[PDB]
């Protein structure tokens, strides 16, 4: 199917407690594959998936150089942003950046990204054209002017249409055992009385990969998404994910209700019911 | 600055079976700023040697982390996750409930 | 792999 590669970066200033902490992770789809933390002893980018371990010493060296350079750039950006927002040097602030690419089943570029948040709010983003920017405010407009003058988008475009796609293709082949395997959910339905006249039906999905899934409850065929409690999809810690969906129903009307499960790993979508 | 309080889920990697080794997870998500304190508790007591994932974030920029430890559940032992964050006036404790 | 170049804000 379709795939993505994303690099995530967070810098968090901590006045009086040294330089900002910098943490960056790389993903292919929902699989973590590299990490760098500036607070590690003598920090290096480290592998986190088996299929990247085969990259040579030169790969780790270049990646490590890039991570350290990005940390320094983000330190300068954080000092810049204090100026742009007229802020004191006393508080902790946060700079986030995600960049990467989406590709289709045929490996062709679907979309590229390069976007930033300051203190949890949109700051600047590369538009889908990979040629222009959206600035969230007058501060980000200053960055936009600078990056336009420097033709920074041209460099981003070349990377996103070239190396981003090409290296994603390489990782997908090298990791084809896992990255190109969808593990279906293991499912069941639990029943919990609330009161004399109501009960909770909970539909469970466990052990699935990737995280994309649809869990819905129907009453005699009618979607009940208005009344369905859907927890956030959560990591199991072994690459897989978990999720549940619950509906409160009238006692003795449980057989009206079906849970419907759609996932890439399933031979067919499931229709489940409470089985006494 | 806009702040977002964490969502908290406490759960096991595999379906709990008494006497069988497993992993206890506390997943904290949807929060900002990123500084957060997360402890796993056994019978009210802080578990030593808890590991966590590297800070990452979702499409809306909110942060998430997974804290986890190996454990062997029993019928008697109670587990919980204790979370503190600037948005909370006191730490929030969420109990592990295997029978959801 | 990561992009080599960038610029500060």
């Amino acid at each position: 199917g379709s795939h993505s590669m994303r690099y995530f970066h967070t810098s968090v200033s901590r006045p009086g407690r040294g330089e900002p902490r910098f943490i960056t992770v790389g993903y292919v789809d929902d699989t973590l594959f590299v990490r760098f933390d500036s607070d590690a002893a003598s920090p290096r980018e480290e592998p986190r998936a088996p299929w990247i371990e085969q990259e040579g010493p030169e790969y780790w060296d270049r990646e490590t150089q890039i991570c350290k350079a990005k940390a320094q750039t983000d330190r300068e950006s954080l000092r810049t942003l204090l100026r742009y927002y007229n802020q004191s040097e006393a508080g902790s602030h946060t700079l986030q950046n995600m960049y990467g690419c989406d590709v289709g089943p045929d490996g062709r570029l679907l979309r590229g990204y390069d976007q930033y948040a300051y203190d949890g709010k949109d700051y600047i983003a590369l538009n889908e054209d990979l040629s222009s920017w959206t600035a969230a405010d007058t501060a980000a407009q200053i960055t936009q002017r600078k990056w336009e003058a420097a033709r920074e988008a041209e460099q981003l475009r070349a990377y996103l249409e070239g190396e981003c796609v090409e290296w994603l293709r390489r990782y997908l082949e090298n990791g084809k055992e896992t990255l190109q395997r969808a593990d279906p959910p293991k499912t069941h339905v639990t029943h919990h009385p609330i009161s004399d006249h109501e009960a909770t039906l909970r539909c469970w999905a466990l052990g699935f990969y990737p995280g994309e899934i649809t869990l819905t409850w129907q009453r005699d065929g009618e979607d009940q998404t208005q009344d369905t409690e859907l927890v956030e999809t959560r990591p199991a810690g072994d690459r897989t994910f978990q999720k549940w969906a619950a509906v409160v129903v009238p006692s003795g009307e449980e057989q009206r209700y079906t849970c419907h499960v759609q996932h890439e790993g399933l031979p067919k979508p499931l229709t489940l019911r409470w089985e006494p | 600055m806009i702040q977002r309080t964490p969502k908290i889920q406490v759960y096991s990697r595999h379906p709990a079976e008494n006497g069988k080794s497993n992993f206890l997870n506390c997943y904290v998500s949807g929060f900002h700023p990123s500084d957060i304190e997360v402890d796993l508790l056994k019978n009210g007591e802080r578990i030593e040697k808890v590991e966590h994932s590297d800070l990452s974030f979702s499409k809306d920029w909110s942060f998430y982390l997974l804290y986890y430890t190996e454990f062997t559940p029993t019928e008697k032992d109670e587990y919980a996750c204790r979370v503190n964050h600037v948005t909370l006036s006191q730490p929030k404790i969420v109990k592990w409930d295997r029978d959801m | 792999r990561r992009k080599w170049r960038r610029w500060h804000l």
